[PDB]
RNA sequence: UUCUUUGCUCCACACAAUAUAGAUGGAUACGAAUAAGGCGUCCUUGUGGCGUCGCUGAACCAUAGCAGGCUAGCAACGGUGCACUUGGCGGAAAGGCCUUGGGUGCUUGCUGGCGAAUUGCAAUGUCAUUUUGCGUGGGGAUAAAUCAUUUGUAUACGACUUAG
RNA sequence: AUUUUUGGUAAGCAGAACUGGCGAUGCGGGAUGAACCGAACGUAGAGUUAAGGUGCCGGAAUACACGCUCAUCAGACACCA
RNA sequence: UUGUUGAAAGGGAAGGGCAUUUGAUCAGACGCCAGCAUCAGUUUUGGUGGCAGGAUAAAUCCAUAGGAAUGUAGCUUGCCUC
């Protein structure tokens, strides 16, 4: 995935000039993709479809700090097979897009939601710990962390082994 | 459309095939489970039959109608001659 | 006893400190240093000496280490730089019997066919010894 | 959530002895020697004081977690078996017809024959379980008291005797006959 | 790579090990396959009965014996999963399925033989640690094979030899990596050590 | 000494096939030791050999021998196609070949 | 199993075949656990202390010489074949494992001295494992079944059980 | 046969609209199938792909990655059972 | 359709297609089968070099301003082997 700047305008037509510049955040795998869901929100927000309208500008939107661990609290819109839900999750990554697609794969796993049927409502992250909500979260904001990984299941390039093969770590 | 007036079935399905034991010999399958404890002794014995004829006895059952009266009842002989001893063969027990 | 008894588990535990060898990727056998773990089987990770660069990594690619050192939670390349060459992690890796192996695999690979040869011949010298001392 | 670590205390009192390898929880005290292996369960365990033995799982769940608890529960049954042991007290309820109830012997093996249970022609045989010993009370009337270590071989053995003086073919709320466990608790006295 | 494999067929799932064998034998690699009876399948004891015993009901109506063969031995329920995944109908198949022994429990020349495993197709490597699976020593039994204990008495007497044998190859090798050790720090030993050998 | 050996173990696998279709022109050769394509890479334009034995002395010899090479990878295992000068028989479906170390590099 | 001698067999050779589900350095032996162990060490011998090891067998062992010739030695007191002896151990398919002394060969542990071409620039460039009858020259043993006849514990016919 | 659609509880039923197919059509795939998907066909070589798959049968990762599920009647690929 | 001889194959049919092995067989007496090099057409698989752009990447890095916590060293009160 990446996350995309998306300012499209309107068309400028004369006895109208300067339409109001409308800016977006989509997440997208390419251009062709963000613009395509530019106007789809816009369709649902204001009367401007892509042939009444114009992209003026798309540009790509990079992580302010791609290296510091983040708390992603990002809300969600979703259809689900009877209706349609608002949800609330809490994403942890090191990235906005990588915390994004974690949260559609985790989407697409417990609520059988894919990609057409999820609208991204917020990504912001969490500034002050105390505010994290989830305890899949707080488990990992606990001081002085450290556990283990039992079961070490090491894999073979061959299909015979002559050793019995351990599971220690 | 069912038998309309069900019956059990004739002939037990487990003596098959009714085919003609292939010996003429009886061949034991199974012998005694074989006791550690007690004196060595044979199990089974080889015999001829020789006829039936008529018994009449006095009749133990606490309980039974016939209790200490004579009772006829069918009896068939087997002459059994000292069988002789002339070998003897060692099994090990295995996977087959 | 009454000194009770337990086993125990002796493990290698993920946390702040826990150098971690690379083992598929485009390291592939670097040492780095974890300085956060994200989510139970993601970490961030920064060899700043061995030259792979800080970045979170799923832990089917890494093999966690013996070794630790004091590191800071979330501390930069050039603390980890630092603290790493302060703890002095690359003498205590070169001297493992591990790090001996993974160098006896690449030199044994990296042997040519005359010291394939020569290698050879020098067991057979050794060998001649360890069975006369065999015997006796 | 899959809980990152969780751990239950399991406190061990003054002078009994915990022995625990691979999985095998060998407790032994005043009573005596109790063992109990837990390879099914697929826990941690870890000495701290000699006095505390912390219990752990890592990376847990509804289902695992619940059972690290449970673990907790079974090992501090065994101390308390080898500390205090256990005694289960069952009560002769009958109507009309008295529970003749006795333990005989039949190849050196320790039975509880029960006979004349709603004049019931039958001689009930229970096995008692080694380790569980039977005493037929005085001061209290029809009263039979099973003491011991292990809590499993004591409760059985009150469960197996209870269950084979069930009357049958009846309005089991008129039919109020047989022997149940009044009390559940331990030997010793001050308490 | 060797002649003949020989597998010991204890802590191994049923079906990818059965996968493993099935290629090798069609590749055209001799196996024979060893303690038969300590094979594993995923899931309780009672799904994997509750199956044999879906199995054991399916049988020809007209004639019970050329219906389907129900065989009870665990060499044979292995024997049965394997040929599954290979057409012994076939030349090739029934060609396939020479080049492969099993047996319940290790006999004869295999008594004295190494033994490999395949890690790919082992319980311990495979299955999530929580999971109950079953044992085909018991299942066997419990569906006909009579052969339980026979296996246990003629294992219990090869495992004490063989823990006679390797308790005298271990005294030894102590003697020879002493002696080895000893050989360090000589011209020879330190132009290997540079060599890497 | 005990030792001869200048080709490495091939195993004739299978012809190159559909699902059910197969080519006999295109033989499956797995070679000993290999793992991925660019491992196989090496031996991309070798000489594979089968070398059988009959029962008639043909020109010298009860031994004959049907030649190919080596044309590309296949698979994601390692595994190679062969063409041979005449197609393989199909009897040798695991029978082992000689991959020569011909035209070198 | 024959004495018409020349037939049967076991072992050794040569020979004329006959094949190959496919040798082309070695199938290299603990068991048990895997939220645990292996090996070494210690001795209040245990569900014990202290080391160490793993993270693949990419190992280990074998590993030079006409596809392995002929010869002079130096150093070892070894390794390793071929045939023979010692005591044994193995019954799950033990048909194989040890283990003595000996002998006789080789040894690349190390220095020597000759030989190899012309298979012509590659052509598997032939060396393995069976089924063998074929003559040699030595050891060894010297029968049964079937039909026809007979019985009736059996019998459609075969078959079965008997008898001579 | 998708879509629009009448009668009919309904139908592998009866009758329409537009288009595409079978008939008259082999080939790769859906295990098998007139109609579905992909592609329409002289005789060959080589290369690359479609639909569909890549544990074993079976050519092709017992690939990588995040989750969910334990069922004494699990679940497993559209038309389609 | 049958007999004999000769040859071959044969686990609930046989016969057929594509490919080769094996056995028998037979025209082309005037050619058969290869290896290598450098090239052309086609195409698969590397290895390296020079540039372009973006927030003239974001970062890391260095300077600097402010701040907080899962509060670093010290500071302080408690149990006290200091």
């Amino acid at each position: 995935f990446k996350e995309y700047q998306v300012i499209g305008r309107r068309l400028p037509t004369e006895s109208v000039p300067e339409p109001k510049l409308f800016r977006m955040r989509i997440f997208a795998s390419n251009e062709v993709i963000a613009k395509s869901r530019y106007w789809y929100f816009l369709q649902k927000l204001h009367k401007v479809k892509k042939a009444s309208g114009e992209i003026v500008s798309i540009n790509q939107i990079n992580e302010a700090h791609p290296t510091k661990v983040k708390n992603f609290g990002v809300w969600v819109r979703y259809d689900s097979r009877s209706g349609t839900h608002n949800m609330y999750k809490e994403i942890r990554d090191v990235s906005r897009v990588a915390a994004v697609e974690t949260l559609y794969q985790d989407m697409a796993a417990r609520h059988r939601a894919r990609f057409r049927s999820i609208h991204i409502l917020k990504v912001a992250e969490i500034e002050k710990t105390a505010d994290v909500k989830r305890q899949y979260v707080k488990q990992f904001l606990t001081k002085d962390l450290k556990f283990p990984l039992p079961h070490r299941v090491q894999k073979s390039t061959k299909t015979f082994s002559y050793k019995r093969p351990s599971t220690f770590y | 459309s069912h038998r309309k007036y069900e019956a059990p079935r004739h002939g037990h399905l487990g003596f098959l095939p009714r085919k003609r034991a292939a010996s003429i010999r009886a061949r034991v399958k199974a012998f005694p489970k074989d006791d550690r404890s007690k004196p060595v002794a044979l199990t089974s014995f080889l015999g001829y039959k020789a006829g039936m004829t008529t018994i009449v006895r006095d009749l133990d059952r606490p309980g039974s109608k016939f209790h200490k009266r004579e009772v006829v009842e069918a009896v068939t002989v087997v002459d059994t001659p000292p069988v002789v001893v002339v070998g003897v063969v060692g099994y090990v027990e295995t996977p087959r | 006893s009454t000194d009770s008894i337990v086993k125990a588990s002796n493990w290698r535990l993920v946390e702040v400190g826990r150098v971690v060898l690379i083992k598929k990727g485009q390291s592939a056998g670097k040492l780095a240093a974890i300085v956060e773990i994200i989510d139970q089987k993601k970490v961030l990770i920064d060899g700043p000496k061995a030259g792979v660069p800080r970045q979170a990594i799923n832990l089917g690619q890494v093999v966690l280490t013996p070794l630790t050192f004091a590191l800071p939670r979330g501390a930069r390349t050039a603390t980890v730089s630092k603290k790493w060459a302060a703890a002095a992690v690359c003498e205590k890796w070169a001297a493992s019997s591990w790090a001996k192996k993974i160098a006896q695999r690449e030199r044994r690979a990296a042997l040519t066919d005359f010291e394939r040869f020569q290698v050879m011949v020098l067991r057979k010298q050794k060998r001649y010894t360890v069975k006369k001392a065999l015997a006796k | 959530m899959k809980y990152i670590q969780t751990e239950q205390q399991i406190e061990i009192p003054e002078g009994v002895t915990v022995s625990i390898k691979s999985r095998i929880v060998k407790v032994v005290g005043p009573r005596g020697t109790l063992t109990k292996n837990l390879k099914h369960i697929d826990v941690t365990f870890t000495k701290v004081n000699n006095q505390l033995i912390k219990v752990a799982v890592h990376n847990g769940d509804r289902k695992h977690v619940a059972a690290l608890r449970t673990v907790k529960s079974l090992v501090d049954n065994m101390i308390t078996g080898v500390t205090k042991g256990y005694k289960y007290k069952m009560r002769y309820v009958y109507a009309h017809f008295p529970i003749n109830v006795n333990i005989v012997e039949k190849d050196g093996a320790k039975f509880i024959e029960v006979r004349n249970f709603l004049g019931d022609k039958k001689i009930r045989n229970v096995p008692v379980r080694d380790g569980v010993t039977i005493e037929f009370s005085t001061n209290v009337k029809d009263e039979i008291v099973l003491s011991g270590n292990s809590v499993e071989d004591v409760s059985q053995n009150a469960a197996d005797l209870q269950q084979i003086c069930r009357v049958r073919n009846k309005d089991i709320r008129k039919f109020l006959d047989g022997i149940y466990v009044s009390h559940k608790g331990f030997i010793v006295e001050d308490e | 790579v060797e002649p003949v494999v020989v597998i010991d067929g204890k802590g191994h799932l049923v079906g990818r090990l059965a996968s493993v064998v099935a290629k090798q034998l069609l590749n055209g690699q001799k196996i024979v396959v060893v303690r038969a009876e300590e094979l594993n399948i995923s899931g309780e004891f009672f799904r994997n009965k509750l199956k044999y015993h879906d199995f054991l009901r399916k049988a020809t109506a007209f004639n019970k014996t050329r219906g389907p063969f129900h065989f009870r031995a665990p060499s044979r329920i292995f024997y049965k999963a394997l040929r599954g995944m290979v057409s012994h109908k076939t030349a090739r198949g029934k060609a396939a399925l020479e080049r492969l022994k099993v047996f319940e429990g290790i006999p004869p020349p295999y008594d004295k033989k190494k033994r490999v495993v395949v890690p790919q197709a082992l319980r311990v490597l495979r299955l999530k640690p929580g999971r109950k699976y079953t044992t085909l020593g018991k299942l066997s039994t419990s569906v006909g094979w009579k052969y339980e204990d026979v296996v246990a008495k003629l294992e219990a007497k090869r495992k004490v030899s063989s823990a006679e044998y390797y308790a005298k190859k271990r005294a030894f090798t102590k003697k020879v990596a002493s002696a080895n050790a000893t050989a360090a720090e000589s011209d020879v030993a330190k132009q290997l050590a540079a060599l890497g050998y | 000494a005990e030792s001869h050996r200048l080709y490495v173990k091939g195993k004739h696998l299978s012809y190159q096939r559909s699902k059910r279709v197969n080519n006999p022109n295109v033989s499956l050769i797995k070679i000993e030791g290999v793992a991925t394509p660019q491992d196989a890479q090496f031996y991309l334009g070798k000489r594979i050999a089968y070398v059988y034995r009959a029962s008639k002395e043909v020109r010298g010899s009860k031994i004959r021998v049907m030649w190919g090479k080596v044309t590309r990878t296949h698979g994601n295992s390692g595994v190679v196609r062969a063409t041979f000068r005449n197609n393989l028989p199909a009897k040798t479906f695991g029978a082992s070949v000689r991959i020569f170390l011909y035209p070198s590099n």
